[PDB]
DNA sequence: TGCGAAATTCCATGACA
DNA sequence: ATTGTCATGGAATTTCGCA
DNA sequence: TGCGAAATTCCATGACA
DNA sequence: ATTGTCATGGAATTTCGCA
């Protein structure tokens, strides 16, 4: 069977709603099935209006083979599958209510999940403007089981950002407190 | 005149030939020469003499020295007349040069992705969707390109289009030109918070900044094509253009922008599928080994008359946006330091040190 | 389809070598070829696929032979890619050429003064004197120059100028660009009325009023050194120009125009008093055979890769002012007849016959 | 001696007032000693003003080394001296109502002042429009003594506007009555 | 009949929007 | 139906002054 | 071991205000 | 303190298919 590959399968999904951040309310996450590469756009909504309107700009750099998602309404819509079958894109979608993708997908969506929880508190509406960093902090993780971060099997070269400081990606017990009262 | 006295009695003074007869003649030392009688005026004379011939119209050596030709004569009139021409602070200024520059230098192709951006604006454009400039962005090593449209060549809009680029990574150095944008304190603030050296080429040179400008031409060439029995829309050509050059093979290369960046085509129209059948890590060590064999073009042969700058030489920079009737050229000024045989270090007109290139002067005739 | 089948049972097709194995995978011919194995199209689908991959980014021969070749392979591929490339409107009107122009002609110097005037306007200037352009006429033969301040660049101003500059002489022939104020019905039945017949350049082509041009360089040389450290008042200054250059020596030449006009300088500094001894007749003999022996240079070598024009060939003409983002050529057209190597006759696109320099045309690529 | 050559000596000279055309009253004729060559130059007035004005036009031409003219008042004025002085023209006045130049100059004058008056009948106001066609017929005369036109002697060269149908250059006889009346 | 230096010629360079 | 041109100053070449 | 033709490489030309 | 670049299509050169 063939390597995986870069650009082979990208994983998308929905994050939100979260606090009114410029205007913005969800962010669609897309991370490369291989790489563990990670992509966030900030939505105003689930819809597949910002779902095509934010992969339009991703698509304008690489185009993945196939795109696995939820059956999500933005997803499964006849609007969604004619723009994924103009670009040469293979819609596939997991069970309903049985959410399946990938180890290294989970855990990295994991690590999304707890990263921005972690920067909401304190600031909850000004995650707009720190998308930039937590991606390059998602992209120069460091993977256990490939030894390699995402910016590294992607590009072939190590990064000028490295993160070797880890968040402790836990809540500190103000931060907890502070969380409870919001 | 007491040089002129020894020589009517017959007696030799050096510079004088002896075979010709210098005879007086209503006043004034004449000499008969195969051109006809001349005459020889005082020392204390000859440079009024070539400065009135020289400001008829500003002539240049030879065509000064036929003017006084025609009634003088005395030994070495063109030492003179250069002498002259050296002086003419008018002259200096406004004539053009008659030595080209020296051969182009090509540097070093970044050795990785993200070691240097160079960009530039576009525009102004005919209005799209109320947009009227394009940011671009190259990627020195691999030629990838990031188009962002905007309202204003402004360092608030190339800002908010970096912020967006940087997501996917942070490049070490930025080149660009000095324009507004991107030489403004705030701009300067903006990289050095991320890490980032700003580089910046010589004034009015856009040559240093080939890479984006040689990649300018490929997008106005491509959104002509695609508007052609069409209006002027595009605005939502940008995604369009910026995938259709990223993906296209450069036949020098034999590779596209793509390819150099991931070494792996996506699902793009007619993606290689040679390294089908490796692993990454074995695609990106042959990727490894083709970003460092890539062609690399080498200096150009130097014309017949070309000049290279010397520390201490008296060079003059050219006149940015010379009004009408207005000299094309600064005044002299000396050569500080050689940083490379196409870029120097002057003190300025001014007063300052100025960072130029050489094809922004030219070497003041005359010494 | 046809030509597919008996290939794969291994009957010979001319094209498609021998000693290769072509075999039948997934519904699709295909070969295994030393780059890799490469589907084998039917001839009818090989015209869409070369359609396709150049339409990415509208690219060349090999840009767009290294698209299908990554997943196609048939006998003579490029000659297809080039077929597509010529007939492909956008690219054709789009792109630059590569083929210089062939060497410059170095017309005849007329024979004699007022055989061949040229003529032609500078500005706009800064307002001088409610003054904002110059006519500049110079003689062909000798360089001697008239100025004439004007407030347009309009045929009024032009005749109400010539009328006073005919007082001394008529010419045979004015040659001017085509500018609105040379080309106006008023402007031909004024020269009717003298005798004078008009000669046009070729459109957007200035080198052919080189004469004038060059001139107009030493006009505005000259008014910038006289204006250094003065605001640019330069109606005053027209007539002491023009009586400079007039007497200013050609190095080449060994002469002035004005010596060349009259054979002798009149009572200006340093004048020339060779011809003081000889009479008038015996000055005009002189002057006769000096005008004659003038240096004339010669065509310059052609460069390596330049192109001629040729009867029935298919050129396409520069767009004058184009628009931002649009052709920079017009569509193709036929060359009618070769006036000189340098000058055609072509069917225009909009159906005319038009006179234009080959600098404003290139040869159709691709055939 | 020196052959006399072009340049060497200008006679100057005022013909008017003159029926106004276009403004102007006066014509100041020019005419070089050696070839016959005539300029022509309107002025409103016989004054230094009008004399420097128009030869000032000339003098971006040509500089004579001689002006002589009579003891008129433009001529012998101060500033007209310092004028003269400033381009190197020596000024050379005739003795007071004895005016004297050459044959070739008297009769040149003698033309001029004949040819003008032929066409002033009939158009006694459009006299500024013909100073150019005057002024051609002037140069491309046939000179009896030097057999040579003062076109061919100040050029060197044949003109592209021979004259060889010459005017009567008296008036005819309807001419006559049409010049008594005005 | 040849030398060193001055004088002359050569010509690449650039600018005429 | 029309077409490049020429001042400029270092460098290359020729000429000059003298023997 | 060499031929004719196809394939590849070479590179002058021009345009990025 | 900084530096030209590269798509393009005929032409020149190399390689291919075959013997
Ligand atoms: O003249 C410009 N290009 C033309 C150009 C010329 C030669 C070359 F090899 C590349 C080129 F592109 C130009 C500018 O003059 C400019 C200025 C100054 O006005 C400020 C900011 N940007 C600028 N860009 O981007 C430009 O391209
Ligand atoms: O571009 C012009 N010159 C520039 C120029 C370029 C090359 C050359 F070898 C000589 C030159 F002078 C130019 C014009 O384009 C023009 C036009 C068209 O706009 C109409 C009327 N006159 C014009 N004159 O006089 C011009 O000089
Ligand atoms: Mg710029
Ligand atoms: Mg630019
Ligand atoms: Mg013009
Ligand atoms: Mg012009
Ligand atoms: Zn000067
Ligand atoms: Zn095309």
């Amino acid at each position: 069977d063939r390597p995986q590959k870069p650009f082979d399968k990208f994983f998308i999904d929905y994050i939100g709603p979260l606090p009114p951040s410029q205007g913005y309310l969800y962010v669609l996450v897309v991370v490369d099935g291989m790489t563990g590469f990670t992509w966030l756009y900030p939505t105003k909504a689930p819809s597949t209006s910002a779902t095509v309107k934010s992969l339009n700009v991703l698509t304008s750099i690489a185009i993945p083979k196939v795109i696995h998602s939820d059956q999500g309404a933005a997803f499964t819509s006849s609007t969604f599958a004619e723009w994924a079958k103009e670009r040469g894109i293979h819609l596939e979608f997991s069970t309903p209510y049985h959410p399946q993708s990938s180890g290294k997908v989970e855990r990295k969506n994991s690590d999304i999940k707890r990263l921005l929880t972690k920067l909401l508190v304190g600031r909850p509406t000004k995650w707009y403007d720190l998308l930039p960093v937590v991606q390059l902090a998602l992209n120069n993780t460091y993977s256990p089981v490939l030894k390699y971060t995402p910016h590294q099997l992607l590009f072939g070269i190590d990064s000028n950002t490295p993160f070797a400081n880890q968040d402790t990606l836990d809540l500190t017990r103000e931060e907890e407190l502070s969380l409870l009262q919001e | 005149d007491a040089e002129l006295d020894q020589l009517l009695q017959g007696h030799y003074i050096k510079g004088y030939p002896k075979q010709y007869t210098y005879f007086l003649e209503d006043g004034k030392v004449k000499v008969s020469r195969p051109e006809g009688v001349k005459i020889i005026p005082p020392q204390s004379d000859r440079q009024k003499i070539v400065l009135q011939a020289h400001n008829l119209a500003h002539t240049g050596r030879e065509a000064t020295l036929l003017k006084i030709a025609n009634l003088y004569w005395w030994p070495n009139m063109r030492k003179d007349v250069v002498k002259q021409l050296g002086r003419c602070q008018q002259c200096l200024i406004t004539n053009a040069s008659n030595k080209a520059s020296g051969p182009i230098l090509r540097p070093d192709r970044p050795q990785k992705p993200f070691d240097k951006f160079f960009i530039d604006y576009i525009g102004p454009l005919p209005p799209s969707q109320g947009y009227l400039y394009v940011l671009v962005v190259v990627d020195g090593m691999t030629g990838f390109t990031w188009l962002y449209p905007t309202k204003a060549p402004s360092t608030s809009a190339t800002v908010k289009s970096l912020n967006v680029l940087t997501s996917i990574a942070i490049p070490k150095v930025i080149h660009s030109d000095q324009g507004a944008a991107f030489t403004s304190s705030t701009f300067a603030e903006w990289a050095k918070e991320r890490g980032i050296h700003l580089e910046f080429s010589t004034p009015y040179h856009p040559q240093s900044s080939g890479k984006v400008e040689r990649k300018n031409s490929d997008i106005k060439r491509l959104l002509t094509k695609l508007l052609v029995g069409r209006p002027t829309k595009w605005y939502d050509l940008l995604p369009v253009v910026q995938l259709a050059l990223n993906n296209t093979y450069s036949p020098v290369l034999k590779y596209t922008p793509h390819q150099l960046l991931f070494g792996i085509d996506s699902n793009t129209p007619f993606a290689n599928q040679d390294t089908l059948d490796l692993t990454r890590e074995e695609e990106l060590s042959l990727l490894q080994e083709i970003r460092t064999s890539l062609y690399h073009p080498s200096t150009p042969p130097a014309s017949s008359r070309s000049w290279s700058p010397v520390v201490g030489q008296l060079v003059q920079e050219r006149v940015a946006r010379p009004a009408s009737l207005r000299p094309r050229w600064h005044k002299p000024s000396t050569v500080l330091k050689v940083l490379n045989p196409r870029t120097v270090v002057i003190l300025d007109h001014l007063g300052n040190n100025r960072t130029v290139s050489i094809d922004n002067l030219k070497p003041t005739s005359h010494q």
